[PDB]
């Protein structure tokens, strides 16, 4: 049933993330060395503009391994551009700890599995819980001040056809559009390419969310989980 | 609020090629009623010349000023003169609140800092927002100018007034 | 790096704000005046030479001018065919009547309700109303198709017996706009619309309400009443059926102020109405305050 | 699976029944009103004040 | 995952109206929940459908909803089996529409048809059985597409002036058919769409290079061809070295004007449902793959 993957990352990236149910993502880098790094979630919580001023004093201070720091300045480094360097690979539950770490990941399946998101990521449009729903990770970036921040977002919805979709979004992020038509004058030899990307992963039973406290190295994160899931990638698509 | 700007910006783009300077209005209570200003759906303006005229006519004179022939065919040059008549009119944009609100906090609100002469408070319990046109051949602007002010609703009634150009800017311009 | 207009726009915000009447002190708005409007800078000139203004008033007394004149035409038009009648009025309107009364006291209610109604006339009347289709583009068509469809020779038999069916009538159901006016306690009603059809017995009129009910008022001695037709043909009513006939010599004007006074405005496209012709209407759109606006 | 199919056997009502017994009220019988803002959550009163 | 669901008719099946259910087996339906039992109320478009209101309304109400395919019946009970992305399936075609091997397929609301005789489907009492639209990309593209412009062109003109246009564009004419979009009337869902386009609209003719600005300007002086001709008739109207060429800032303006005219595309094109092996020579069915 499922498709099982393999990966290997070094050691610095993974005492947070080695909690099995866990999201992650491949970044390229223009470094040669290091062509690809493997990042979780978690880790874009200390650049994405939404999360709190305290979850990220707590991200600050776990991560602080050099390749990590090294991570997060290839990372800094992109001008106004993330998605063209982040590609999606999927939920994993299996870790081994190491100077060099082992964990796999599935790409396909459903077989505990339950996917870990951090409180301060999680949206929804709306307030009624539709029996069926599907989860999307997207990302939109600000445009309204010196330099444009992204902020990052994980948000579950009832909406399956695309294009309803990107008119919610669109409905509910006016603001950012705005910024981004202001970013596009203000400063003419500048080119943003778009407001927010979708992209597409999730099915699963809404009566199977839970809240949840995770906990490492006596520290204390607050998450929202996804228990029965299954996980489906796609295409990272842009909108405005 | 945002009328108010995209109508400036609108009329500096076109006033290069038909010479018309923009003029913001609000209206109140005192104006039409709060259903009529829920429901409102069209706004209309014309400017007219001195000796009486309008900006869609040919200015010396035209065949509509013929008497009319109250004849059984043709009452009053149907189709031409209606299209004229049409033509003459012109739409503005609007915005509407529905909701009661006092002018200088709503403004304060948003981005505008506005500082009056006095902070003469007004309370309006709807408030709709309009920008209109008057036109100058040239450079120069009459005063005896004559300014028309149509508001339409769905089912075809319509209200209308006139102002005299000296009374809208009969200081604003003396300043100028 | 530079500001976009909006920003520079709403920093340097307003500062005035004036009072306006209309020309009749019918209505006051407000006008707002921004610092960094572009007409400013353009720093154009301004005056209000006094030969212009008096031309600017003068036209527009000629443009409140349109509809009393009308009046005044339908007076003189009612007094120049009572002289060329010299005092006989034939029965039009199908009602009863009865000999021994004191028909004096009747035509003395005539003639003050004559005098009451023009006291009382306005914009409001009936014959704007029947003017208001006039003046719409349908109208020239319609009585254009009128014309040519009455003046038509008897089908032949040929036509009759092939092909197309015969070939629709005018109806007999009428609509009219009326004034009445009544004496007995001086007030009038200006603003009627009214049914009306030919009584099948008499030639006649009989003068019904949209709702499909009689009415009552020609039997009243008190009332007199206006009725115009929907091509300008004109009828005055005292009690008895007794009426007079005129057109509406509405030549006494210009086509353009008549046109730009009033007209049944034709609409465009808005959110919600339909892009076929004629369809009927969804919910009206309504903007509203009663409830929290939808996003 | 397994397909059931009745027939009735009479031209009448063959069947009686009646509210025999009483067990203890699910509902407490109380006088706490309808929250009538929750039913209609749209209105609201114009003055925002 | 709820590979079947179950319907049941309250009603009372009579021998024709289940063996005309029983030749339907194996067509399209849609259904909103996805609950594994439904009533008989949500089989088809018939609650939902509404000549008062926008065709809009019912296009986005359709798109958004999910697809099933149809099974053999029995008395009371009705099967339907929802499709499972990329295998391979049997689907009869509910409209005159003709299909053609090789080309992809999309679900649209019933059009007006020549004859307007449309036939109706298990009238049970006051209730109707109404089958969506499956439409190859072409037609369905093109109808959409002349949606959106009768939105943008009649918005602020008279009728008079709307009334020649909407008799040129409701027509359409597919291969050797002729279709006619049922009620065109503007919608807010429309208006939301129109800003978007205009946005997009605006932001490709800002962002656009020089060259792409000057390039048809210079190939139709140099060349000259049926087609450089018609594009000079449509911009006839309207109508040396580059100071700066930069292969980087070109690359980057490039790239934007795609993400511009992605977003643009998206406008139109509606979501793909199937996509089609040969087809049987009656033009009544066809063997297709499911795409979600």
């Amino acid at each position: 049933q499922a498709l099982t993957a393999r990966f290997f990352v070094p050691e610095g990236l993974v005492e947070f993330e080695a909690q099995p149910g866990a999201l992650l993502i491949r970044m390229e880098t223009g470094c040669d060395s290091p062509r690809h790094l493997y990042i979780s979630l978690y880790l874009l919580g200390i650049r994405a503009s939404n999360v709190s001023a305290s979850t990220r004093c707590l991200l600050e201070s776990v991560y602080t391994a050099s390749a990590a720091r090294a991570a997060l300045q290839w990372l800094d480094l992109g001008p106004h551009l993330l998605h063209r360097r982040l590609e999606t690979l999927g939920c994993v539950k299996t870790v081994s700890l190491g100077i060099t770490s082992l964990l796999t990941c599935v790409m396909r399946g459903y077989l505990v599995f339950a996917l870990m998101i951090p409180k301060d990521m999680y949206l929804t449009w709306e307030e009624t819980r539709g029996r069926l729903q599907y989860v999307y990770l997207i990302i939109v970036y600000d445009y309204d001040g010196p330099e444009t921040r992204p902020g990052i977002y994980v948000l579950t919805s009832s909406i399956a056809h695309w294009q309803t979709l990107v008119d919610v979004a669109r409905g509910k992020f006016a603001r950012e559009r705005c910024s981004f038509v202001n970013r596009r004058i203000t400063r003419p030899r500048q080119i943003p390419l778009c407001t927010g990307v979708i992209q597409k992963l999730g099915w699963c039973l809404a009566d199977d969310i839970h809240t949840s406290f995770l906990v490492h190295k006596e520290l204390k994160l607050s998450v929202v989980r996804l228990d029965n899931f299954s996980v489906e990638l796609g295409d990272f698509r842009e909108f405005v | 609020m945002e009328t108010h700007l995209y109508s400036d910006l609108a009329f500096e783009a076109r006033f290069a090629d038909d010479e018309q300077l923009p003029l913001h209005l609000v209206l109140d209570q005192e104006v039409l009623s709060n259903e009529e200003a829920e429901t409102l759906r069209y706004v209309y303006y014309r400017n007219v010349d001195s000796a009486g005229r309008s900006t869609g006519r040919a200015p010396g004179g035209d065949e509509d000023d013929a008497p009319a022939s109250d004849d059984a065919e043709d009452a009053v040059g149907g189709d031409r003169a209606f299209d004229r008549e049409r033509r003459t009119w012109q739409r503005a944009c609007f915005r509407v609140l529905p909701r009661p609100l006092e002018l200088l906090d709503y403004l304060r609100q948003s981005g505008l800092t506005v500082t009056l002469e006095k902070e003469q408070r007004v309370r309006m319990f709807y408030a709709v927002f309009t920008t209109l046109g008057l036109r100058c051949p040239d450079n120069r602007l009459s005063g005896a100018q004559t300014l028309h002010l149509r508001l339409v609703w769905p089912d075809g009634s319509y209200r209308d007034w006139e102002f005299l150009a000296r009374d809208l800017l009969r200081e604003e311009m003396e300043a100028n | 790096d530079e500001v976009a207009r909006t920003d520079e726009w709403k920093g340097a915000g307003v500062s005035r704000l004036r009072e306006v009447w209309d020309v009749q002190h019918r209505v006051r708005l407000r006008v707002l005046w921004y610092v960094n409007s572009f007409w400013r800078s353009r720093e154009l000139s301004y005056d209000d030479h006094e030969v212009e203004l008096y031309r600017a008033l003068d036209a527009y007394r000629a443009r409140i001018a349109v509809e009393y004149v009308l009046i005044r035409a339908v007076r003189d038009e009612i007094y120049a065919v009572l002289r060329r009648d010299g005092g006989a009025l034939p029965q039009r309107f199908a009602c009863h009547v009865s000999r021994n009364m004191s028909w004096r006291v009747v035509w003395e209610l005539c003639r003050h309700a004559l005098a009451l109604w023009m006291d009382w006339a306005d914009v409001r009347s009936c014959i704007i109303k029947a003017l208001t289709p006039r003046l719409s583009r349908g109208a020239a068509a319609a009585a254009q198709r009128a014309r040519r469809q009455r003046e038509r020779s008897a089908p032949k038999p040929q036509e009759l017996l092939f092909g197309p069916r015969n070939e629709s009538g005018p109806p007999a159901e009428q609509t009219w706009y009326a004034d009445v006016v009544r004496c007995v306690r001086a007030q009038v009603d200006l603003g009627v619309e009214v049914r009306a059809a030919r009584c099948p017995r008499t030639g006649l009129w009989i003068v019904r309400d949209r709702r499909g009910r009689l009415r009552r008022w020609l039997s009243q001695p008190e009332v007199c009443v206006l009725y115009v037709t929907p091509d300008l043909d004109f009828y005055w009513v005292l009690p008895g059926g007794f009426a007079v006939s005129s057109r509406v010599t509405l030549h006494g004007l210009a086509q353009r102020a008549l046109r730009d006074r009033f007209q049944n405005f034709e609409a465009v496209l808005a959110r919600g109405m339909h892009v076929e012709a004629g369809r009927q209407e969804p919910e009206t759109p309504r903007v509203s305050g009663r409830r929290l606006p939808f996003d | 699976t397994q397909n059931i199919n009745t027939v009735d056997m009479g031209l009448g009502y063959t069947s009686n029944t009646c509210v025999a017994y009483v067990n203890r009220v699910r509902t407490d019988m109380g006088v706490r009103v309808q929250d009538l803002f929750r039913v209609f959550p749209m209105n609201v009163y114009r003055h925002d004040e | 995952m709820e590979a079947n669901i179950f319907c049941t008719f309250d009603h009372k099946l009579s021998i024709a109206d289940v063996g005309k259910l029983t030749k339907l087996v194996a067509a399209v339906v849609p259904i909103p929940q996805r609950l594994h039992l439904i009533k008989h109320y949500q089989l088809g478009l018939h609650q939902f459908v509404d000549h008062t209101r926008g065709y809009v309304r019912l296009r986005g109400l359709l798109r958004n909803m999910t697809l099933t395919l149809m099974r053999r019946v029995e008395g009371n009970q009705i099967l339907l089996h929802v499709p499972t992305h990329g295998l391979l399936y049997t689907v009869l075609n509910t409209g005159p529409v003709t299909w053609e091997k090789g080309d992809a397929l999309c679900v649209l609301p019933p059009l007006f048809h020549g004859p307007l005789a449309r036939e109706n489907l298990l009238t049970l009492g006051q209730w109707e059985l109404v089958l969506p639209w499956i439409v190859p990309m072409p037609l369905a593209l093109e109808i959409n597409q002349r949606l959106l412009i009768m939105g943008l062109f009649s918005l602020d003109r008279s009728y008079e002036e709307v009334k020649a246009a909407v008799q040129q564009l409701q027509t359409i004419t597919f291969r050797d058919a002729t279709f006619t979009i049922p009620d065109p009337v503007i919608d807010q869902h429309l208006l939301i769409d129109m800003k978007t386009a205009c946005l997009s609209m605006s932001m490709v003719a800002n962002l656009a290079s020089e060259l792409t600005m000057t390039y048809v300007r210079k190939l139709a002086l140099e060349d000259s061809s049926m087609l450089l001709v018609k594009c000079q008739e449509l911009l006839m109207r309207l109508d040396a070295r580059p100071q700066h060429v930069s292969p980087d800032d070109e690359i980057a303006r490039l790239s934007a004007l795609f993400v511009m005219l992605r977003q643009l595309d998206d406008l139109i094109r509606e979501q793909v449902v199937f996509t089609v092996c040969d087809v049987s020579p009656d033009n009544k069915s066809a063997t297709c793959i499911f795409k979600g």
